[PDB]
């Protein structure tokens, strides 16, 4: 048990310069086992790529099913996966479910392919698909997901803006240029699919220059929307680019770790409290010291305390704001302005 | 719901003490008092802010009673119990120690009785090399 | 009344996901009627792609024509739309303007054309135009619109040195390519037009090459230009983007919801008391409890109470900020001083 | 307008009450405590933030002048007023209910007399459901 | 001088309508003489863009005389630019020897040219040296050089960076590919310059492809440059776009008018009070109720007082910021401290 | 002494004006001597510019072995440098390294190649690896590392997840179009490397248009994928870019140097204190007024001390925070609330 | 410079009054407190915090000899007291009323007397229109 | 370690005196003000909040162990050392002058015993030009 937290520290959520050095090597023998991927293609290396790719495949579906079959054991260190029915939820998650289809698809190709140019055709994308192999526990796909989201509303607009320019621009660069011909003869925009491949290309500052508008009235459309409906498509880098920048910047306020220690330890306790209510014959209503209507106003009571501290714990988290500043003058200005009445009481209980 | 609504005002009743509707600081601290508690000031007003939805600082009937409508056994809540178990959480298993748990429920936050901690640790299967599952405790307080 | 209410938010304030249901499958079939409209122009489906266009848009003359009727009667849930002059103020909003002119055009076009080719050439701009149905309540719009208007003085000092550079550079590569022959034998920068629109295309990358310098004079001044002048054209992508990024930041620290309720009430009740003060027979007067004087000084504070509850008002709705911090130890530290002020006077009072 | 500035003048000379030309926060205040009203310090020192345009702490007689000058009738202030309704107002038609209205009247904010109430809301046309159209009000109390 | 002031606001800092109005047509009547100097380019059109700009440029130099000699006479109404030395000042800021240059080169060329060509390759450009003249007062140019000044250091950085991988990335290529034929017999990358051109073209993601690399060791080393050195070209977009951005959010955060005139009031009399110190015979001392040591002890004090309220008029200048909170809070715990030493010392006093 | 650090500040920290025309002089003959080996490999010029840069490199080979034996006699003014392990430790940089091999290798060269056409291809690359001499003390590099070392996370995000995108979309164009013939006759797409090569022209938005799509269905998953995985690579312009402008914005929001004046100087005497405190002959005792437990609770107490004054140290010389205001609130209401309990005891001890 | 720094020591001296060499808040408040000013505990730590460059405090006498070199005809200084006429100044053309000017001077801010007033109005030419040319006062006030 | 958890024992009952296993603020407060101290309540909050890892407020036994355990003569706390010395520094060179330093060690901050400035200026070679090496101090204090 002490083993199996080892090895799963190991290879699942890595750290140091140990994990380092086996990450690295795992990315760099799928990254030259992808190059032999490439020069497979080309008629001076077809031969040799192919005989080098049928035995370095099969290390590698050797390599990839024993990793996979140490990690699937060695998740049970978890508390979520412990069990049969823990294991099949973690061969659940989705990068498991990429790893599983590469390695038994592999078994598939090199056991049909073994007694062969189809089979070839099928190794290169599986080539191609154990690249997201190196991104472990998902936190490159997280932090991309979790900007877009916050920032939907803005990808929206500027996605819908753009793609409205990209076809009404289209349209009035076809009408204009339906009839021109080519210096070399052809017809560049012979129908609306050649000026939306057009408009595609130009929006996007591509520029192939394989099409482009012959005549002055096109030249102008194409000047127009060139300069204005361009920053429509630049736009979703500069609103993720900048949400990247914020969310970094944010990241330096945090409160400390042990700020959020009481707060947590509090909320725990006010909710088995909570719980622990509604057996009457309990021991923890031995604080509030026959019983009649006390249960009633303990119960109301311990709700209102497990709100309170519900909300504490969620302030705990979050980085230093404005909010907190306002939130602590109220509470220290309270405090203090009934410690002034509590002396003027006594100044006229004594005296008078 | 109407012997709900019926208990609810009878609950109700025990805080107002007069036929105002409204529950002020002063008039929720002579009950905690009377318990033997002694809540400071800003403490009741924190108690307060959580149940209103008018901002005038009192709370209504219609606000007590859409605080004992909502319900604990939630799809958040569970998830904050469960992230306030992780601060506590060495390696991140599941899995918290017993003196561990006994040293944090007895000393940190609001300092619980020691018969109390003694029944919550057997409340959840303990032994097994005194690690105890968390998410026993979860399921068992958000079972409500 | 209540079945009003109920279709006006499922078309036109739409939520959950049965309108997203709705919304979705109107956005899939003026799609797929763009995409035979674009078929309708390949000479290989010119044939099928007219034969079923006609009968494509005589569903959707019907079924957008039944849609604006609904939706312009069930817009009198709202008091601003009820009445005759309200149902033609909703007809005059532009979105409804727009939704008009693409159904009334469509009747005249499948009219006109029943009994054909320019009747096409009328139809695929409307298949167009019909794109601009989706967006409905014009978020998108007034989104992009609020952050150009604020941003306003640097777009146009972006736009105005970026054409700027335009002009003053294209003209001195006209200067020096006038006289140079491609290696097809034709002569590029023939015109100023020409210098004109390989400058458009320099300055905004896109770089189609049909129009390249040949000169090492263009070559130099055309090096200088697109290493400086191109960041003029790629800053309003850079400004909005920004711009979004930090308005989405802001909506973050928003107020919440019940502290504007007791600001919003004292709005109403004071503007109404100020409103009541001018009828000398109203029962407003009898809070302040003969007569002569006090009337105006009466009217002079209510007017007071008025512009206060007016400023609370519009501060209730801003997210946090340090001049709420200032403002709110301005008042704590104000009734603190005074309260410290009358336990002094007690003390020297009693005891002297 | 020299009948107006007749009272305006009329009107500044019972809050000055010496030949200052200046309103200082406690000359406001014996004006109010002459009237039964009781005010806050900070209450004084918010009403006279808005109207001088000077800082220094009091009200010249031309901020007075600045002060009556300026129209409730206004093209921001009618907003202002139809943006404050819409917060009491479920499902944003333009209609809200009248005991609603009056439950909002009477307990929130300055909490008025019910008598004043019951002129507001017979004011506007109340039936039809019980419903009220805001935007009467809206017109009526700024028609000045 | 009611009215010298009254034209000087409509001419040189105009606001409203009817200043958009005059403002908006004389850019108009540029730019339309704009494109018929584009016009006079084009053989179709060289002798009617030729017979309608001698006479447009006619009216032009009378126009724009009239509107300088309108404009540094009504300039007057400054204090700046009363007198002669004034209007010679006028006509020293950058604006006005622009427009000067343009009205007398346009008579030279006119009076040269009555009685051609060349006088026509003279008007092309003062065409385009006209359109300065709409950016009146130079906030488009004060504003873009504000924020290229503030940030200074990186875009140093990335222009160096860039640069710097610019000259290895080209020279690389230039061995690479310095034998290499194209299809159509010449050879591309013939001297340094030749892959210095491509370089310039590629990092700034032109890409015209009338330079492309053919070997594979080429095609590897542009790969690379590409995906790297490109952002280095931009990020001057980046910087400034979020600069720009960042400092209109800032403008929202302004403090009141209001609060900065006690504090300018009090800067310029304490100013003119450390003034009147120094003539021994001023009423100036008179508030200090003989005078021999105390001349210097006053002096001391009011330099001190000097220096504080130019401080606070610093302050009140800038917008809100966590200095001025801290600051506030330092005076008013102070003044709060003091205060309950005096209630102490009073009630040790009397009581003991 | 004093004239080597009037030396080493010209050289290495340079500042003003007169270090400005050292610095721009030198800058200027470096850049000069580049462009004469760009002149050397035209073939009209390659007669001329050899001859006037084998006599231009031995003065240059000359000045900056003069200017680096200067540069590291002069280096002995700090502290760090002075001795003979000093001198090697400023050799060390790397800065001083590329210095060396610079002008060691022209020594090599120019030696060589006196009695050299292998040496002009020596001299080309000196002359380019020169341009690192201008950015001194590496200021330029320090910025750029500091951050790109902050935004790591997410520039591995947008660089892992567009290389995927180009790897996924090069495969699907090369399956779409390996048969598809140019009209030129050729064949596009041959291998997977000229597909992959496509991917990278157009995902970083250059396109030289020698390799476009032919089919429908290349032109469709590149027009798909030229709209989507483009931004993944014009994102760390827009990371880098925002994350220097609010580097920017928070460096106006500093502390002023005085108010770390008296922190610095008590973290150095605490740290003295406790060093002081473990010899037991020390006078650093005599502040305590015998001393046998006292010893080691002074001990404990001195190493409390100097923790406390190394977290102040290090809170001053951080910007302005949220963080600051919470901390002087809590110092400062725990002071005030402390002195109204004394004066209640007070009050409580005379009177009852 | 040695008559000057005999002058300055001379006038450090006078605040001093025992050997120490620092200047403390209270050290500095008996002086103005014996020319009849009654300065306030933060006027005085305001007066302090803008000469010291040790951040302990107090004033030495290097510090007190660097506020005392220092030049009031400045670059920087002279376009301060330009920017702050301009707050006073309707169509920023660079002149201000004569009335409006000693309205400004007696009543905002610290307020002057009124022979100080009209000492500083006929220190510039004052007629042609009622209107002052504010750049006089400044070449005048900087001319140190 | 055996021994030196022994004498950290033996250390830590010093300041606790009973058997709480804790440290308050008052609880440490009697410890410095029987050595003739007289610190104020944030400085004894300062202290204890840069020992504890809780929150809790108090100084329990492996929180105090946990402070006796870490190094001064660290990789860190050297360059913030070096870093100090550098604010008093002309020309950055890594030289300070003998009475600078005197000036800097008895007046600012915590101020020194003359008797412990003449010994902290002659543990380091002072001659030369009046110039001190502060690097040699940072490794004789770090030295530990
Ligand atoms: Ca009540
Ligand atoms: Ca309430
Ligand atoms: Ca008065
Ligand atoms: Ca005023
Ligand atoms: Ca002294
Ligand atoms: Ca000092
Ligand atoms: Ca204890
Ligand atoms: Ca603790």
């Amino acid at each position: 048990t002490h083993v199996q937290g080892r090895v799963y520290n190991f290879l699942e959520r890595p750290t140091g310069w140990k994990c380092f050095v086996y990450h690295f090597a795992v990315f760099l023998i799928v990254l030259v086992c992808l190059i032999f991927s490439v020069l497979s293609t080309i008629e001076q290396y077809a031969a040799l790529a192919t005989g080098t790719l049928f035995w370095m495949e099969i290390v590698l579906v050797v390599f990839f099913g024993t990793e996979y079959v140490v990690r699937l054991w060695s998740a049970g260190c978890r508390s979520k996966y412990v069990g049969l029915w823990g294991r099949l939820r973690f061969a659940r998650k989705p990068i498991s479910i990429i790893d599983l289809i590469v390695v038994v698809a592999s078994m598939v190709v090199l056991c049909v392919g073994s007694k062969a140019t189809s089979a070839i055709r099928g190794i290169r994308f599986l080539q191609i698909l154990r690249m997201l192999h190196v991104d472990r526990q998902g936190g490159t796909w997280r932090l991309l997901g979790s900007v877009v989201f916050i920032h939907r509303q803005e990808l929206i607009t500027t996605l819908y803006i753009g793609f409205l320019g990209l076809i009404f621009s289209s349209y009035f660069v076809y009408l204009a240029e339906k009839d021109a011909v080519n210096e070399s003869g052809r017809v560049e925009f012979g129908s609306y699919a050649d000026a939306l491949w057009w408009g595609v290309v130009t929006v996007t500052t591509i520029g192939y220059g394989d099409k482009v508008p012959q005549t002055w009235v096109g030249k102008t459309i194409a000047s127009c929307f060139s300069v204005f409906a361009i920053s429509f498509f630049a736009l979703p880098a500069g609103i993720l680019g900048s949400g990247f920048a914020l969310k970094v910047q944010q990241k330096q306020r945090q409160k400390h770790f042990n700020r959020q220690i009481p707060a947590a330890a509090s909320l725990i306790q006010t909710a088995w409290r909570c719980y622990a209510a509604e057996n009457p014959d309990s021991s923890t209503w031995k604080i509030y010291i026959l019983r009649e209507h006390h249960r009633a106003t303990i119960k109301v009571i311990r709700r209102m305390q497990y709100f309170v501290a519900k909300k504490k714990f969620q302030q705990a988290r979050k980085p230093y704001d404005v909010r907190d500043v306002i939130e602590q003058y109220s509470q220290g200005h309270l405090n203090l302005m009934v410690r002034i009445k509590e002396l003027q009481r006594r100044l006229d209980q004594s005296i008078g | 719901t109407e012997e709900q609504i019926a208990e609810f005002k009878e609950a109700f009743s025990l805080f107002d003490k007069d036929g105002d509707g409204t529950i002020t600081t002063k008039e929720l601290g002579t009950v905690m008092r009377s318990l033997g508690q002694n809540p400071t000031e800003a403490e009741l007003q924190d108690m307060i802010n959580e149940v209103d939805a008018d901002g005038n600082g009192t709370i209504d009937f219609p606000e007590f009673l859409t605080m004992m409508a909502r319900k604990m056994k939630d799809t958040d809540s569970e998830e904050e119990i469960r992230e306030a178990f992780r601060v506590f959480d060495k390696d991140g298993n599941g899995y918290i120690s017993a003196a561990e748990l006994r040293h944090v429920m007895t000393n940190l936050g609001e300092k619980l009785t020691d018969e109390e901690v003694d029944e919550m640790i057997r409340e959840a299967d303990i032994d097994g090399d005194g690690q105890v599952n968390y998410e026993e405790f979860v399921q068992m307080m958000t079972a409500k």
